[PDB]
């Protein structure tokens, strides 16, 4: 389904179980079936990755507390201190959207 | 059908029913070769491709 | 015979795992069983019935193997196998249908039936799952010959016998003394009736003895005890042995006295209790006896000297009753139990077809005959035919 | 629907399988259920409760993942996973209870209560993880419209009837011929009696009939058959059809003789059972019509001259019955059973929090005026409060 | 206790599932689980016997490992894991047959003998493969102080008694009012006796009154309730608690109007039923109560208006009946019902040996001296021992 | 099923909209499912036939493609088209008629025929194009488990049972008083009559009750109301019922008084309705109780004083009046009506080709004794000869 994955060594190890002689078909067609599923309108995308448990669970904890946060003009305006905008004798200016 | 067993790549089930001689009919765009030899088709050689 | 069962319940499996929403490691170990059973099953033909008024079909199993999907499945993959699932419950239905009416003389712990002999040879034997159930636990057993047993609650083994019997008898039928006894079903009733009162008897008691025995042993039994007789306590109007004459019945109930229940085995006493009643256990037997006395009060008010004189006459008789009921027990080979649906299957399944009476099980399949005359190959017969009956209880509901 | 019973049997995986020291190569796909789960439950609000006694609940999930990387479960996993079992136990039981009660006369196989609607909606079905009992998987199967079954251990299908028919009686009530029965339970004993043992009838036999019409269709129902009486044989004052009298009896039981058993499918003979005391067995049945005989003996004795004379006076009269039981059956409806507690369930649920009701369920689920008028809303409606009483039993003892 | 189980079903999955043929992928994991018991039950001694007549065995554990390799099962294969097997099944019987053996009148939850002593260490809990059964997931369920509950059919929770008191009485009894009754097994019949018909009561209307308590708290039970009794329905003559006194009972049974149960808990009112028969059911309940009249018909037949005379010289006494069946009920302490063979098990394995009598359970297990003196300490006690038996039930069928 | 619908549907778009100078823009649908079609039965062969006087015929679809490029349809696409439509209508015609005289005891809702067999395969069901009926829909969602509806305009569910009953009765019948009732088709006609007309009565006030039940349930019925009997109101000579008598019926209609209606379903009351007469309306019921008291006329003129005479011999016998007639109804289970063309044309393609009667419809297809015995197997076999008629009802009408 000409999906993709997500490390290069991950990509080794896939093309490794799907080219061996000795294994069998039920695995093969698994790895086959992988394919990244995007759903862009809540901003989500699904990848597909081998890990050991420690490994993924690492993984996961890094995904679930980016230090990410979302931006707006206002959170900008608003990341000034107050003791300067509450001001008068100063005046705020933009010139790009966000 | 072939391709789809290609892509899945699960060659279990076409490699017992050919190893243990049940009749099967595969699907799919396959070129094939014109045999104008009746000798050939003699010396059986539809059974090795 | 193996394989019916691996058939039945990994079809009940399959058909109650694989719904829309599971994960996919959930079924994984259930797929691979399903494809193996796909890749030994496919191209070899079977043909079922052949016998009676079962059609006699053709099966050819033409399906191939299953997918698979890595985050949840989908609801075609879901109809794909339900189609190959109905084929094959129609097929173990037939199959089933067509052993449960063959049976002989000879050996029955081989195969009967065609199909499932060219099922049982070692090129279809891969199609094990397992043998988790109850009577195929018991038939893998029985193959090693170990000790076995079934579960029974109520069993329905006794045979319905309604026979009585005299110790002391006159032609005019007026001053009869005996027991009369009624066991049928799981229950036993065993009632001593005097009409003299013991009024010319020894010690002013009279004894009654009373025997039952049992085809297959029982073991860690549980009996209740009710000194009373429930059943027979009413008048009646008694047909006597010659056959045209009857004789008159009048019982009234009094408290035993000095009852005893035993427990042999071959004639070797294992269990007794003396004047206790209730739930009581009986750890191995495969012999019943009673024994109990009737005793003359020793003070007679005047609505008790009414009816026991020193005169001859007499027409209020006096009886003592016991009451014997087995509730649950385990025994060696399989007997026709109430607690599940086993014989009534069979029966259906013997009387659809319109089989007539064969060699060996009873016209109408009636339990009492069948099981007056039990046999050892009759009880390899039974395990036999209940086994494929619970097999084929599995998918039909 | 089923997306209940998946959490009832998630729940009670994880608390008799999640015990410490275990290997962790035993439980990887239930604790991946139980994540997978988790994810997909979370942030989503209930209301429950609003009808009746029964109390509102508000209802917030919000929790993160459990552990997969240790291999031997220890103290603070299994503690962890009994913690948000609890609060999943809670939540399961009051959805449960909620939505038990709730009942409507228009589509009664569909989900009643907020928290089911709203949990059978697409996002929340892939959480449902297999269908291993007996009652859901018979509602799967009804679903799509597959044959029915259900195992059943004497039933109470016969509805409680205790009416009595006279068909030769006198404005005084002292020469009488007709029947009696009780039909209670899944206990069936009708008794004929004749005052005058037949002697202004032909040929010296008189013969009683009954029906018994059954309100839904059996298949596979085990049958005993004793050839007595136990309760239309004791003195009795019984008040008369017009209420405005009673009269008196004094009955003497006598063996019946040609005992006819008739089982009919649909207005139509299909077994035929004679004068076979003991167990019997039938494969499907809607009615049971008995017919049986009582003969004057030819010949009597002088304990008899006194029982039956031919003069006008009549004090003791001839009596026969007939003991009907099923010990066993299987049916396509849903009913209440002897060996489990659903109705009992139902009813407890039902008492403990007193919904007000309308004419969909009769009074206080009375079993005998329910059985009385069966209408297939009431089964469908029946059959899922049922269903519903089962997925409570797996989690709440 | 729970390692027991543990080790119970892993030896129950091994003995089943390890066939010829099977996919080695399907037993990967039980496998693992048996090279892991097998690697913890290594290098260790155990002792049982020593006590009564129980013969003393020793058992050393020096066994080797199943290979992880074969992609198919062979034969070899299974005869190794049966030679395992029978050992350690032989040491499971073994050890439950001695615990079983082994009481303490206080603290009755921990282990008695050697082998589950030395179990309860903590190097031992490492095989926990599930608590899927009932019986042990209610040990567990106590183990951690919270609710635990019973499924039973049919449960004798009724003491056995025999007795009769007397509202009226005369040394000559010819003139006696009082209730008769007999709670055996878990059938109640009450009948309350008049002689005079209520010619002289008040309003000619008699009250009876009747009560029964228990000893547990059942819940959730389905009950049935039918009039006119059984046993009380035929003449007795029964003894006096004087000692030289004997009376006569002649019952004419009437017909019982305004009946009145009242199931009672903690001297308190939860269900109450009038004028109703049938099937029913009542929540939760600690004792019944009974109240019903005996009602003199104003309205008679001549047959009817010889049979109770207006003067003392009677000639046929009166009197109504009434009974109680529990047919399914659901309860929280361990009981001995007639569907299971638990106390009939452990009952045979005492009188196997014939282990002398303790101090705590009376001699010969009889069961209505247990349930005479019911006490917390001896429900712990059998609680252990059922579970015992039930984890014994698992191996030998 | 739906499959055949689905042609039909396609062949009937087909005949009304494929004709010379329409726009192809309008019908692109239409032709490509025509188009889909002719690809997947191409190929096919098919036997239809086998009972009665039907032909046994082979059909072979071996028909080329059609062309969608033409902007405007010419004459040689309309010939080209309306050739094979008339070879497809043909053949769905034979299946159809094939179909519609087979019928089974058991699982009658399952297809019989060879053709309906094979038609319910896997790849077949890739031509399903639209069920816009209102049959096709119901049978839809009933095999979807939910709320089912068929209309009707004055259905024909009363049966047919002109009896009447006496209660005060005379051999020679001199003075009678009881009810007659015709209750044949859609409207139900009693009248309650009395001799007497209650002149020896309690207070001048006879009471008359009829109860009629019907064998199915129904929903949303209004109701037309008339308080004159329009048949029992004429002199009348009719055999008695002792089979070989007559008596005269001489009638003088009155109004009734208090006519109370009842609608009652599941012995629960509904709706009631007193003191009108028409047009009403009742939502769910079952059972209508009919009761009306016939009262004696307060005053009278000179001319009724001597019509109605206070001494025996009487002229002129008094009758009430009353007629029901149900006017639109919607039910769970296929019906027959007087505004549906399906119940004609099943017992014309039944009798026209002279079919045997089967197993369970009686011959000649007489509805009356069908609905007499309405049975679950019959329903379903009317609910698929009657969906069967309706989908051949469009082909050729």
């Amino acid at each position: 389904d000409a999906g993709k994955v997500v490390d290069s060594e991950t990509a080794s190890i896939c093309d490794a179980i799907f080219q061996d002689e000795e294994t069998e078909g039920a695995v093969a067609r698994f790895i086959a079936e992988m394919r990244q599923r995007v759903q862009a309108d809540r901003n989500v995308v699904n990848y597909p990755s081998i890990l050991h448990p420690i490994d993924y669970a690492f993984n996961e904890y890094f995904l679930q507390h980016q230090l990410v946060e979302p931006l707006n003009n206002d959170i900008i305006f608003n990341y000034i201190p107050e003791r300067i905008r509450n001001d008068v004798n100063y005046i705020l200016n933009m010139d790009r959207n966000l | 059908n072939l391709e789809e067993l290609m892509r899945t790549g699960s060659y279990a089930q076409i490699t017992n029913m050919l190893l243990n001689n049940q009749p099967v009919a595969l699907v799919g765009a396959l070129p094939f070769v014109t045999d104008s030899s009746v000798i050939s088709l003699i010396a059986i050689l539809d059974a090795t491709v | 015979m193996d394989v019916l069962y691996s058939l039945s319940k990994t079809l009940k499996d399959a058909r109650d795992k694989i719904v829309e929403g599971t994960l996919y490691s959930n079924v994984s170990d259930l797929i691979q069983q399903f494809n193996q059973m796909i890749i030994t099953m496919n191209g070899n033909e079977f043909q079922t019935g052949g016998i009676g008024n079962l059609p006699i079909r053709n099966w050819n199993f033409n399906f191939g193997l299953l997918g698979t999907t890595l985050l949840n499945l989908d609801a075609n993959y879901v109809e794909t196998a339900r189609n190959t699932i109905d084929y094959f419950v129609d097929f173990v239905d037939n199959v089933c249908m067509d052993e449960m009416v063959r049976e002989s003389q000879r050996n029955g712990i081989a195969p009967q039936s065609d199909s499932l002999r060219k099922l049982s040879a070692i090129k279809f034997k891969r199609i094990n799952f397992d043998n988790s159930s109850e009577y195929i636990e018991n038939w893998n057993l029985q193959n090693r010959r170990q000790r076995t047993g079934f579960t029974f609650h109520k069993p329905n083994i006794f045979p319905y016998s309604a026979s009585f019997t005299l110790n002391r008898s006159q032609p005019a039928h007026d001053n009869l003394m005996g027991t009369m006894w009624l066991n049928a079903g799981s229950e036993i009733q065993v009632a001593g009736f005097d009409y003299s009162c013991a009024i010319n008897a020894p010690a002013n008691i009279q004894q009654f003895e009373h025997i039952v025995p049992l085809r297959r042993v029982l073991t860690t039994a549980t009996i209740t005890l009710l000194p009373d007789a429930e059943r027979f306590s009413f008048p009646r109007v008694i047909n006597s042995a010659d056959g045209a004459t009857t004789w008159f019945f009048n019982p009234v109930i009094l408290r035993p006295n000095n009852v005893e229940v035993e427990f042999l085995l071959n004639g070797q006493i294992i269990n007794t209790y003396q004047a206790r009643f209730g739930t009581i256990v009986a750890r191995n037997f495969d012999t019943i006896r009673l024994s109990f006395q009737l005793m003359r009060p020793p003070n007679m008010t005047p609505a008790v000297a009414v009816l026991f004189p020193n005169a001859q006459p007499f027409e209020h008789h006096a009886t003592v009753g016991l009451t014997l009921r087995i509730e649950s027990a385990v025994c060696e080979s399989v007997l026709a139990d109430a607690s599940e649906t086993l014989l009534a299957n069979v029966t259906s399944v013997r009387q659809e077809y319109a089989i007539p009476v064969g060699p060996v099980f009873p016209p109408g399949m009636n339990w009492t005959d069948l099981i007056t005359n039990y046999s050892p190959s009759r009880e390899d017969n039974l395990q036999r035919v209940f086994t494929v009956a619970s097999i084929r209880s599995m998918l039909i509901k």
